[PDB]
């Protein structure tokens, strides 16, 4: 009484609604710090007269 | 800290555990119903009783939380059902002798059956034996021999398991603070916790007597028509102030007129509206049935159908090897997952059934967002009557003739739409007086007003008066009718077909006021109007969270039933039956009997 345990599972099944339908989320944080930039968009490299 | 917050929280866990298990619980009886397999009927039976053992188990921990101490309307509603026990109450043989009554009765009546009294060696079921026999049955002692002799072996040896089924019911309601086992059922209209909109349970029956006056008018009027056409077969025992025969009504139990309406047709020298050779031609299958459909709901704004429920649809039976059961039903398990199980065929009524059940689907998109103990209609009546709003659209020659079904020159005057009201009377306006019959008769004998001798006296005294219907072979207090009653054997709520017949009119006639039709109301459609379905959308996402008394005044603007909307969709059937009775007597009197002369 008035204790319950925290973690609940999932409910997974093909046959549920497309709204509660599983989705696998990929969150990129981007955050600039005082260090050194490395990581930058792709590069051209046209050609060469 | 405050009891609150301890309520909610077991709320919020409570939803989440309970879709898990409820989810699988209706999966369990849908691979049942679609598939007969020794698989699925332990499944049925395991999912359900780790479903029903649930609330059993969540039901002690409620109990634990006082409802004085909440101030939150929506959390004494969602508590309100879970602090009630269940057959918990009971004893416990009386909590298991309860199962074993529901049980035997249950098996009697799919179990039963009436031999043919001219060939014994052939015995025909109730259903559909006994069901489509008595439908086009035009003979009087054929009629009379599969209706008289089955409450012989049935209504007769049902009454012991009924004695019982009214004792231990009782003693439910009594552990529950119910006056009696009556007013259990009229607990769903109860309205309590807002200012004003307070519906008390007794007021229930002052409603359903004081709106049926009203009624009497039109009932009257189309009993003495249906009398005049039959009068010519029997004049002997059928009387011009008297009643019809029990067993004339067309079918056993004479809840539905519509097998009458053939020798009813008043004029039979035209065409009636048929979309079966229509679809013929145009070649339609099941698949494009419910398509069709899909697009009227989206013309009046609501959303369409996921791609999952038109994929696991059922559109047939396939054979003896896969059966299922043909019955339409509106199948809602949780997650999103929705489902119809139904045999389609081409006919007129499928398409209008297409209607009906894909209303309670679309019904249940509505409210889905709330809470599972929040997910419900109002009332009992409210979810087959939205459903019916939008098959009494599609019925309209405007809705046929717009996607091409009835040909654009068909000849729509009074000769035309006098003959569909009629059909839709029999099964609007037959179904009332029953409905009233026989759900006054259960809270009397519930009540304990009517002593078990005078079970068949009242049952039959009160019939004449409400119906005016009289029995050809009188019986005494062994016999029960009731008990043969597929919803009175199964332990189900009649009463929600009257409130029904209520409801679907006052939304007809609210929801045709926003889409700005003029002319008679069985002429509105409220298809390609938008604003119609906007009005009906707030309260379809209500559900049983509000009262049902305030968020019915959100679409008709009342506060309680109303049978204004009955006259007006009938009004003109009333002034043609009015003329053609003015030969006849309106009206019965119960002082005439068959066999008394």
């Amino acid at each position: 009484f008035n204790c319950y345990f925290p973690l609940q599972s999932y409910g997974f099944q093909p046959t549920n609604g497309v709204g509660y339908q599983p989705y696998r989320v990929v969150v990129l944080s981007f955050e600039l710090l005082h260090a050194p930039a490395t990581v930058c968009g792709p590069k051209k490299s046209t050609n060469l007269v | 800290s405050t009891i609150e917050e301890q309520a909610k929280t077991f709320l919020d866990k409570f939803n989440h555990e309970a879709e898990d298990l409820f989810y699988q619980s209706s999966l369990a009886s849908w691979n049942y119903n679609t598939n007969i397999t020794e698989e699925n009927v332990q499944n049925m039976n395991n999912a359900g009783d780790k479903w029903s053992a649930f609330l059993k188990e969540q039901s002690t921990l409620a109990q634990m939380y006082p409802l004085q101490e909440i101030q939150n309307l929506t959390v004494k509603l969602q508590l309100q059902a879970l602090q009630q026990n269940g057959s918990s109450v009971l004893s416990e043989d009386k909590s298991k002798r309860l199962n074993t009554i529901l049980n035997t009765m249950s098996t009697i009546y799919s179990t039963g059956k009436v031999c043919n009294p001219d060939n014994p060696q052939e015995c025909l079921l109730l259903e559909p034996g006994l069901n489509e026999i008595m439908a086009n049955s035009l003979d009087y002692n054929e009629r009379l021999w599969a209706w008289e002799s089955w409450r012989s072996e049935v209504g007769k040896q049902l009454r012991p398991l009924y004695e019982e089924y009214v004792v231990l019911k009782n003693e439910m309601a009594r552990a529950n603070h119910y006056e009696d086992y009556g007013d259990y059922w009229r607990g769903d209209y109860e309205v309590n916790g807002v200012d004003g909109y307070d519906y008390s349970r007794g007021q229930l029956i002052e409603d359903v007597e004081h709106t049926f006056e009203e009624i009497k008018p039109l009932y009257e009027h189309l009993h003495a028509y249906v009398r005049a056409k039959l009068m010519n077969a029997y004049p002997s025992y059928i009387s011009p102030i008297g009643c019809l025969p029990a067993h004339l009504l067309g079918d056993m139990w004479g809840r539905f007129w519509t097998n009458l309406y053939s020798l009813t047709v008043p004029f039979g020298q035209k065409p009636n509206i048929d979309v079966t050779d229509a679809m013929v031609d145009q070649a339609w299958d099941a698949q494009r049935i419910f398509k069709e459909a899909e697009k009227f709901f989206v013309s009046v704004g609501l959303p369409n159908m996921t791609q999952g429920f038109w994929e696991n649809s059922m559109l047939t039976d396939p054979g003896n090897v896969q059966k299922a059961v043909c019955h339409p039903t509106a199948w809602d398990l949780g997650k999103g997952d929705f489902r119809i199980l139904m045999c389609t065929k081409v006919t007129m009524d499928d398409f209008l059934t297409a209607h009906h059940e894909m209303g309670h689907i679309q019904y249940d998109m509505a409210y889905a967002a709330q809470p599972f103990l929040l997910r419900n209609g109002a009332n009992e009546g409210f979810h087959e009557a939205v459903g019916e709003i939008m098959s009494l659209s599609a019925a309209t020659p405007k809705h046929l003739k717009s996607i091409g079904l009835l040909s654009p020159d068909f000849q729509e005057d009074n000769e035309t739409e006098i003959n569909f009201l009629l059909k839709q009377a029999l099964t609007i306006v037959g179904t009332l007086p029953f409905t009233y019959m026989l759900e006054k008769w259960r809270w009397m004998v519930f009540k304990g007003e009517i002593p078990k001798d005078q079970w068949m006296k009242k049952w039959w005294e009160m019939k004449r008066e409400i119906v005016g219907v009289v029995e050809p072979v009188p019986h005494d207090e062994t016999y029960c009718d009731p008990a043969s009653l597929f919803h009175v054997s199964n332990d189900y709520s009649f009463i929600r077909y009257y409130t029904r017949t209520l409801y679907q009119f006052q939304f007809q006639e609210a929801l045709c006021q926003a889409a700005k039709h003029e002319g008679p109301l069985h002429k509105c459609d409220i298809s390609n109007s938008t604003e119609a379905g906007q009005k009906l959308f707030n309260m379809l996402r209500l559900g049983k969270s509000e009262p049902w008394t305030l968020a019915l005044e959100n679409v008709v603007g009342a506060k309680n039933m109303n049978v204004r909307p009955l006259l007006n969709y009938f009004e003109p059937l009333f002034t043609w039956l009015k003329d053609q009775n003015k030969n006849s007597f309106v009206g019965w009197s119960t002082d005439w009997s068959p066999y008394a002369d």
